[PDB]
């Protein structure tokens, strides 16, 4: 009936699980996660500055000034350029935009 | 465990001891109780935020990166972008994964490590002036109280002391 | 809407300092590296026994 | 090893044990021979398997993917895309080189740790009821049948059954 | 130290010791002094060479890698190659740094394992012959002088030569 003093390890109600090399599923008090797997569905500003919104226009649209993209005449600053489902209106005149994709990734600057 | 210890011959953890991941409990005519040894745990909270810390900190931010875009002429070179972004997304996929398997089973083996150092510090430091009773408990030989419980529990245990004592009851 | 991010993807922004991320290979801005991974958590404490 | 054991205090393995990574031999009165512990080599086999899977399993496959082909003016792209591949050749080598090579030592390791607390069980089961060789061996200060050796191998001895005799014999 | 021994039980290294990473301290009548275990420094350094070596020996040397140009209509290509650059660089500077920050950290463990070694070596071949004082020393229950030193530190120590007059100071 003598007095005791034991070592022993913490536990608690975690239910976090970890994989490790040897063994899958294992349950560990405390753990941080690495990989993120959340957005806000939204679109934001980057660097402060607010993305330009062609809307129903693309960017052919835009700089040609297509008439349905008159809109966008009072556009003037952007951090990236966004062009959504409904961006038809381009050349509304049929024939090649030349270069149309290096004037894009130009334009993006 | 690789030590031995954590679910081995210290069979369960304490939902007990809130106050720390490694530690102590103890029983005598003054009571009963937990607590954690402050050293190791500070020491293993340490390295181990310095582990996780250092992993994501080596990790530069990915600036701009964005995707290209290629007209009806192009297929080779969007064929080749596709190919090194399907090529770097293999890479980093594989390496994350099993740098998180392999990162999570030296975890583990690093508090077993601890547990059982401490194990066998409690050990060394009361030689025969306890029984070991085998799962990570020791009965003293000797009357033992709360400042004698916590010279343990502090690393300065006065051996010779209760050694005489000790010696009387165990015979 | 009017937000401010460090890293904008395809189905919304990302708020994140963590390494790894698994919603889009697609990003602008300051952004965690794109990984296939469903899960990459990282044990800090030890094996959980309650029994 | 960095446990010790293996090519280690015990200098060499058992070519009789057959059916099991890890084990016993032992010799009394009513004959000899070895068996291997179950639970620990099943346990090795398991947490190996799952590593070698875990290494296999992180190469999703790659889906067709195919080389690229250049006219004489595009000498600069198709560099660019040997640059890549080369590359790739490159990260892909040095890793897999070095990552068999710390993972071999890890393995390796594991199975010099799971010797050496399989023994340091043993020997906590046994206590003083045997003494040391120091070959791996205990000998026992009382006489130990059949169903005492199982009894030691599957962790159910009975210390206070046989500590009087072995008490008697060790004086 | 992941073994408890280095920075451990036991506390402080040996600037007295130049001969070796490993090895022993002895006081006699003859005199005093200090010995490295040859066997298990060689081993270690072997080791040591084998691990670095191999870790530069895995990067096969990058032959001629030259920047590519581009005109003012070639951007999205050129930030292409500048795209697979960073990407290159990004996973040699991770894997560079990480790779560093683990194995330095096996270096050291692999160090505290084999003054553990070298310990528990010594403490099995004396035995009862002498008293572990817990710093890492062991005091003898009878004379040791320079040629069972030397049995000691070659691994030759004869317990049952030393084992009567040791039974008879101990009690
Ligand atoms: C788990 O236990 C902790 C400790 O009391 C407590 O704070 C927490 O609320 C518990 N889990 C629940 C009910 O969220
Ligand atoms: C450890 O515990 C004793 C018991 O009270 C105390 O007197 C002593 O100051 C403590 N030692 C340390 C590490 O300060
Ligand atoms: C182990 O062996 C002993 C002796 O035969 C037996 O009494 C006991 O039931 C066994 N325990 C297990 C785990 O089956
Ligand atoms: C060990 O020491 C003894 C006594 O000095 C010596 O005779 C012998 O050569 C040594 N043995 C080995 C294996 O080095």
């Amino acid at each position: 009936p003598g007095d005791t003093i034991c070592i022993g390890y913490h536990a608690n109600n975690s239910t976090d699980t970890v994989d490790t090399v040897l063994e899958k599923n294992v349950t560990v008090t405390h753990s941080v996660n690495l990989l993120e797997d959340s957005h806000n569905g939204k679109l934001c500003k980057l660097k402060g500055i607010a993305p330009l919104q062609l809307g129903k226009c693309n960017i052919a649209g835009w700089l040609l000034g297509n008439p349905e993209c008159d809109l966008l005449l009072t556009a003037s600053s952007w951090s990236y350029i966004v062009e959504t489902s409904n961006s038809e209106n381009g050349t509304c005149y049929p024939g090649d935009f030349i270069d149309y994709e290096e004037l894009r990734e130009q334009l993006s600057s | 465990g690789l030590f031995g210890a954590i679910a081995g011959f210290i069979e369960g953890g304490w939902t007990g001891m809130i106050d720390g991941w490694y530690g102590y409990h103890h029983q005598n005519e003054q009571g009963s109780g937990y607590a954690a040894d402050q050293k190791s745990t500070q020491n293993a909270i340490d390295g181990i935020t310095n582990k996780v810390n250092s992993v994501i900190e080596k990790m530069n931010t990915q600036f701009t990166a964005v995707g290209k875009e290629f007209n009806n002429l192009e297929r080779r070179i969007e064929n080749l972008n596709k190919k090194v972004d399907d090529g770097f997304l293999d890479i980093w996929t594989y390496n994350a994964e099993l740098l998180v398997l392999l990162e999570n089973e030296r975890t583990l083996d690093f508090h077993d490590s601890n547990v059982r150092n401490l194990y066998e510090k409690v050990k060394s430091q009361l030689k025969n002036n306890a029984k070991e009773i085998g799962n990570g408990c020791f009965e003293f030989y000797h009357k033992c109280d709360d400042a004698c419980m916590e010279s343990v529990r502090n690393g300065t245990y006065d051996y010779p002391k209760y050694s005489e004592e000790s010696k009387l009851n165990r015979e | 809407h009017d937000c401010n991010t460090k890293c904008q993807t395809p189905h919304g922004a990302i708020n994140s300092s963590l390494p790894f991320q698994n919603i889009h290979p697609v990003t602008i801005g300051e952004c965690p590296k794109y990984v296939r991974s469903t899960k990459l958590r990282m044990a800090t404490g030890l094996r959980n026994i309650p029994s």
